[PDB]
């Protein structure tokens, strides 16, 4: 099966916790695609192989246009290799810290394909944890691909207790170290819109004791250049109470969304 | 950064894998991989 010997290395795209990615293209198809190559020795010293399996298992098992596709992985005496989809408008965060901010259509556009691959990722009682620009690419055409799946979780029955994500994305839930369940992602994705619209994430400050104090208060304050439509679905998913958020298939849709996506489903093989 | 890696070489190429897009499920779907218990076992 795969060697390194079998693709032409490019250039290199990125980093990761665990390791490099490289442009590349598999020789025999001319295939063009991402390479994330790790180091074995460099995984078990950090002791970090059980979370680095549960990561491949969990993205390489989901097929979803707006979720970065794994399509196979091999290893050799030193290295592992993960063969990725290749994202080719790169990082969402360095398109909206250039842009500033984004329009209404692009951001409804983004959050329709969120709340798609995130109902997916649900459907499969697969939750996410660590949605927030950083963990997001762009295809060919500009659609969101998820592309990170560092934090996520299989959970078929229990609810959880592990903190984890990105300070400024924190539900109240995991705050106040209550379990939480899948509706940790809806409240990610009003953080997210909210992001996406402003530039800055809503509870902001420079103490991470403040910003908690903000997220447990749902201290939002919108600023007055927003759409009445984009703070309507803000609002309905940064709810204190997670059985109160939006459903993600209520962000589907929700008439901001409806009225402002130019969502556009990529080619897909044909017989 | 060999040609095919940049510029408009590389452009065509993505344009081109857009609208004709391969069986990815079979050409390497299909294709058996490590076991995950395996990975960081000998080669
Ligand atoms: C507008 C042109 N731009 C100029 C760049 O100079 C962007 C060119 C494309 O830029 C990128 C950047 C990062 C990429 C990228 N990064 C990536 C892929 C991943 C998935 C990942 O590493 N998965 C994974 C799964 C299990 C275990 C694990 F350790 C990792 N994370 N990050 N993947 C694909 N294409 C990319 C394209």
């Amino acid at each position: 099966k795969f060697t390194i010997d079998d693709f032409d290395i490019g250039r290199p795209l990125g980093k990761g916790k665990f390791g490099n990615v490289y442009l590349a293209r598999e020789k025999q198809n001319k295939f063009i695609m991402a390479l994330k190559v790790l180091f074995k020795s460099q995984l078990e010293k950090e002791g970090v192989e059980h979370q680095l399996r549960r990561e491949i298992e969990i993205q390489s098992h989901l097929r979803h246009p707006n979720i970065l596709r794994m399509y196979n992985y091999f290893h050799d005496r030193k290295r592992i290799y993960l063969m990725l989809e290749f994202a080719p408008r790169g990082e969402l965060y360095k398109e909206l810290q250039k842009h500033g901010r984004f329009d209404e259509q692009r951001s409804a556009t983004f959050m329709e394909e969120l709340a798609d691959a995130l109902h997916y990722c649900h459907e499969r009682k697969v939750i996410h944890r660590d949605i927030k620009p950083e963990n997001l690419l762009m295809g060919y055409k500009g659609e969101l691909k998820i592309a990170d799946f560092g934090w996520s979780v299989h959970a078929p029955s229990l609810r959880r207790r592990t903190m984890c994500g990105t300070l400024d994305y924190l539900p109240p839930e995991m705050i106040e170290g209550k379990t939480h369940d899948e509706k940790v992602d809806l409240w990610c994705a009003g953080v997210l819109c909210y992001e996406f619209l402003v530039g800055m994430p809503p509870f902001d400050s420079p103490s991470h004791t403040e910003t908690h104090r903000r997220i447990v208060n749902v201290d939002l304050k919108f600023p007055p250049f927003l759409s009445d439509g984009s703070k309507d679905l803000i609002s309905k998913l940064l709810r204190y109470h997670p059985p109160q958020r939006l459903p993600l298939k209520g962000v589907m849709e929700h008439p901001w969304v409806k009225a402002n996506s130019r969502r556009v489903l990529p080619p897909v093989y044909q017989s | 950064i060999p040609a095919w890696a940049s510029g408009n070489l590389l452009t065509q190429a993505i344009r081109q894998q857009y609208y004709k897009p391969i069986d990815v499920d079979r050409m390497y779907g299909t294709i058996d991989s490590p076991k995950l218990e395996e990975l960081f076992n000998k080669s």
